[PDB]
């Protein structure tokens, strides 16, 4: 139990770069093979990511995908199939072609 | 100024689905 | 991937899935008077709460009884382009409870 | 062989043990402070950009060639003579600046066939030229967002008007093909069988 | 739509001058004197005399069009005034519109589905009936 270290402002600077983050579908994936999501403290961090999504926060954020990626990470399943590659494949392609 | 203005993005365009989340809910479907 | 990826928010409206239950009934109901093909010995039906119900006299302590109500989504009016055919989803009762 | 950077450290320092140390703390009402204080989301307002707050400036980038705002309801088109023209005044004022820049460019061909190294010079009246039609057509756009905005705001009204008609509609067909075949009753046994021994008789 | 295609097309125009330059600086330029003419014909990459002159001709032409485009896309132009007053009343006027609008729906749609309601029990009535009676 080692004392928090934060500082204010910039963990918020830092929680919108995580978001984004999130948008990215291959960090998901590595994400998922170093088994992060094996950890229930990151669950709960998602939670807290869940701030980002109120207006004057939201008007902050620069890739909209990580909204929707979050809510495609609530389903566990989802969890162990970002794992694979295939469907990480699929997920950037399925961007790529919206974009 | 701001005023709020509604819209609900009326621009863009299921029951398996359904029954997954009740079978979640209320467990089995017979009850 | 989203679609069959992608889960709902958790919250379902009670009043709600009532309001389902009743439209799904009544669904199989406009399916059944004109569904195509139905067997001469399930001729009485009843269309129960959530479900369709079909008693036949049988033995071994129970009656042969089925209940059936469907969740393809594409055919649910289609079900009628469909006279031929539908999936149909069973709930039979017999004395044994688990098999 | 391909990596990216790990999430905060205090995302490893949840716990639902602390969660529910911190509840106790509000059941109650240092560490469950520094706790809370984690926990609370404090947007800032303004300030900071880096990995602006507001749109790039011409001036900010280099000097502009002309200044110019229009009145509400009102807008200044007159007659000066270069061909002789009579039009809108914005408009006149880019395609002045067009026209110039085609003939610093055809200056800047001959500057490099006579001197090459003078076009530093040159160039620098071509990327002055090009910043300011770009200024100006962005003092063009919000109000093109804005009747974009309009346009979208005309359609959820037409889809609305529209769904409320096709209602109207749906329900007077609905009580009139619910009046046809009204035979409302309740414990229908007594009426399927004086049905069948009216059908005998 | 209009003004970002403009946009567009003076982009459009700078990314023509340095290609322009370019292309001509790459392409074969030795040119004798006096002397006879020498090459070092694989840096050199030559093309035909008169394939030059064509060249820059195509080329004058294509920069001359594409400034007459920018031109008469400044004439497409359609004057307004920067000031929002009109487009902003407009927008509330809108607003108001589709609110009052929302509202008599809403009551109608409550009403709609009661009315369903009662027509979906009469059906019901009907369907078991039907059935039970006929078979």
């Amino acid at each position: 139990l080692l004392s928090k270290v934060p500082d204010d402002k910039s963990r918020f600077e830092i929680e919108l770069e995580f978001v984004q983050m999130l948008s990215n579908p291959w960090y998901l994936n590595f994400l998922a093979q170093h088994k992060y999501f094996e950890d229930e403290a990151f669950l709960q961090y998602l939670e807290y990511m869940e701030y980002w999504r109120e207006p004057e926060y939201v008007k902050f954020i620069i890739y909209p995908t990580c909204l929707h990626m979050l809510t495609l990470l609530k389903n566990p399943q989802f969890r162990n199939d970002i794992s694979r590659a295939d469907l990480s494949k699929q997920v950037n392609d399925e961007i790529y072609y919206e974009w | 100024s701001l005023d709020p203005e509604i819209i609900g993005g009326q621009n863009n365009f299921n029951l398996q689905q359904i029954f997954q989340k009740i079978i979640q809910e209320r467990g089995p479907f017979r009850d | 991937t989203s679609k069959l990826y992608m889960l709902s928010e958790s919250p379902l409206s009670t009043k709600q899935i009532l309001q389902t239950l009743h439209a799904l009934n009544m669904l199989i109901r406009i399916r059944l008077s004109l569904y195509e093909i139905i067997p001469t010995p399930f001729q009485h039906f009843t269309i129960a709460n959530g479900r369709c119900t079909f008693t036949v006299p049988n033995e071994f302590s129970v009656s042969l009884t089925t209940n059936s109500q469907d969740p393809k989504s594409t055919g649910i009016s289609f079900q009628w382009i469909v006279v031929d055919f539908q999936f149909h989803l069973p709930d039979f009762s017999s004395t044994p409870a688990k098999y | 062989f391909s990596a990216f950077p790990p999430p905060p450290p205090y995302y490893k320092l949840f716990t639902r043990e602390n969660i529910e140390k911190v509840i106790s703390n509000m059941e109650k009402e240092e560490i469950e402070s520094l706790a809370k204080l984690f926990k609370k989301p404090s947007c800032l307002t303004s300030g900071t950009y880096q990995m602006p707050l507001d749109s790039q400036d011409t001036g900010a980038v280099s000097a502009s060639s002309v200044n110019e705002g229009f009145r509400a309801d009102q807008k200044s088109k007159d007659g000066e003579t270069s061909d002789l023209i009579k039009i809108p005044r914005r408009a006149y004022e880019l395609r002045f600046l067009s026209r110039s820049l085609m003939l610093n460019f055809l200056e800047l061909l001959g500057i490099m066939a006579k001197a090459p190294e003078q076009f530093p010079s040159k160039v620098e009246n071509i990327r002055v030229l090009l910043l300011n039609l770009h200024h100006l057509i962005n003092d063009y756009r919000p109000h093109q967002s804005r009747e974009s905005l309009i346009m979208l705001l005309e359609k959820q009204l037409k889809h609305e008007e529209s769904q409320v008609e096709l209602l109207r509609t749906h329900n007077r067909q609905m009580t009139e093909t619910l009046e046809k075949y009204k035979s409302l009753d309740f414990n229908m046994e007594k009426e399927g069988d004086v049905i069948q021994q009216l059908k005998s008789s | 739509c209009r003004c970002t295609q403009l946009q567009d097309t003076i982009d459009e125009v700078a990314t023509q001058f340095y290609s322009s330059i370019h292309y001509l600086s790459s392409h074969h330029d030795f040119v004798p004197l006096p002397g006879q003419e020498k090459v070092s014909d694989s840096k050199v990459n030559p093309i035909s005399a008169e394939e030059l002159q064509f060249a820059q001709r195509d080329l004058a032409k294509d920069l001359v069009t594409k400034f007459m485009q920018i031109d008469t896309l400044i004439n497409q132009l359609p004057g307004i005034s920067t000031a929002p007053k009109h487009q902003l009343e407009k927008i509330k006027k809108l607003q108001n519109s589709i609110e009052e609008k929302q509202l008599e729906r809403k009551s109608l749609e409550s009403e709609n589905e009661d009315l369903k309601l009662q027509l979906a029990k009469r059906i019901e009535t009907f369907g078991r009936l039907s059935c039970v009676l006929f078979q």
